[PDB]
């Protein structure tokens, strides 16, 4: 379990610091939704789709690497958390209409990524 | 880098013992105004209220005729380095 | 750097609290895997509770408030493997439960983070 | 430690010509079923074909009579360590 730890320690800190700074820089850029909590939401969702095809296409891989790209990195990379504060701070706001978009753009969009990121493997393959 | 102070405070309208002002929100997500007045000269109590963060006006009243008073407004809003906190103020004077 | 490592720090506890809690409990009931549920349920009570708390305390350390907040309910919660589990019962034409598990997160999310706000906006009254 | 691989594979109906099996589900999201079927005498080509992981019955056609064949299912299935991945076979034989 030692070594599964250490995969995702390390995946999961590229993810979060990932996560972190874009989140920094492209927040504030736009309120009502901001673009870096869903490009991390969007990007795991990628990720882990691709992940979902290829792994299934590659069933020696070392559970170590797989922990580290899923658990770790989309796990680390991705946050339903501070998705639901900025649901809630736009709630308290009054701002109901952005409330609705922030949690449909999240929930259809993360899924579609997940998608593109199966079939573009799938096809590729 | 993106201030959470609203800008542009002004009387829009007045009695002479009510004042209605308006300012522009600031570009972030404000929770809540906090408008703040009292009379400029001295040790006046200075009080406040709060205004929902969908709204850019409030309405001030029970002010004395002819007397100076400081109006401050301030935002308690969101953003992604501070969860939920309070901006600086911007303060206007006028006189009923 | 200070930062960093409050990112790091509080995202390795969080992504450790996810793997550990989601491969002991996920297959217990595999349509809503309980583990994932439960670590966005934490993150949103943990979220909503410091988004009260952090309030009322202006003068607080930021490095406390980065590694509870991104750090930890960033490592701990997770929008991709809520992603691949929706995705995963909508290709096994579980539809009924893909809908049932959007709500179940997002719904159940946003009512965690404001009892973590209330709860602290209460006691404080 | 929970099983992906279905249990009580059986044929419930046949014909001389095709099957009708059956199994049970493991505790696991199966996305779909994978069945297997052919001549247990190793001188015939082995087909696949899916079935949606809602379904557990599977009607196998384009049989010979009176011949032994060997059919096994597996699952294509979900679980969080894995993703996706396929399990092992259960498998029963049967002549026609
Ligand atoms: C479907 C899933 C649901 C999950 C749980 C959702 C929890 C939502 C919390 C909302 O918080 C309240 O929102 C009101 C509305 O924004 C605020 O009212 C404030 O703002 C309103 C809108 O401007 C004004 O009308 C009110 O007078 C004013 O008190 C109020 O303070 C605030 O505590
Ligand atoms: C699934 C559940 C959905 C419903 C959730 C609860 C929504 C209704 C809350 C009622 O209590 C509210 O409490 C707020 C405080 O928590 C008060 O805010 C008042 O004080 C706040 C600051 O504490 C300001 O931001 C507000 O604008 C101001 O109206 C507000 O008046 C009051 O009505
Ligand atoms: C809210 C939107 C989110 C973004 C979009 C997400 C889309 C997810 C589902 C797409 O994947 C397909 O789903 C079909 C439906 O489950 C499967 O049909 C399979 O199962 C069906 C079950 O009825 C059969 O009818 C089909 O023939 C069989 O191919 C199909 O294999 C699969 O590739
Ligand atoms: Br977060
Ligand atoms: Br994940
Ligand atoms: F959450
Ligand atoms: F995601
Ligand atoms: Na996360």
């Amino acid at each position: 379990m030692i070594k599964s730890l250490f995969a995702v320690i390390i995946g999961g800190s590229v993810g979060c610091t990932l996560r972190w700074l874009l989140s920094t820089k492209f927040n504030s850029l736009f309120p009502n939704l901001p673009p870096g909590t869903l490009v991390v939401n969007l990007l795991a969702g990628l990720i882990i789709g691709t992940a979902l095809a290829y792994f299934l296409r590659q069933p020696h891989l070392d559970p170590f690497w797989k922990l580290m790209i899923t658990t770790g990195l989309c796990g680390g990379l991705s946050t339903f958390a501070t998705f639901s504060v900025e649901v809630f701070a736009l709630l308290q706001a009054g701002n109901y209409i952005w409330a609705l978009t922030s949690v449909l753009v999240h929930v259809i969009g993360s899924l579609i990524m997940t998608a593109l990121g199966f079939f573009i493997i799938t096809i590729l393959f | 880098s993106v201030s959470s102070v609203p800008t542009k405070l002004e009387v829009v309208a007045a009695t002479p013992t009510s004042l209605l002002i308006s300012w522009d929100a600031p570009a972030v997500t404000v929770v809540h105004y906090v408008i703040t007045y009292g009379e400029t000269g001295g040790n006046s109590p200075v009080q406040e209220f709060t205004v929902p963060g969908s709204k850019s006006t409030a309405t001030i009243s029970g002010l004395k005729p002819g007397v100076d008073y400081t109006i401050t407004v301030y935002t308690m809003y969101y953003s992604y380095s501070d969860l939920y906190s309070y901006s600086s103020p911007i303060s206007i004077n006028y006189r009923t």
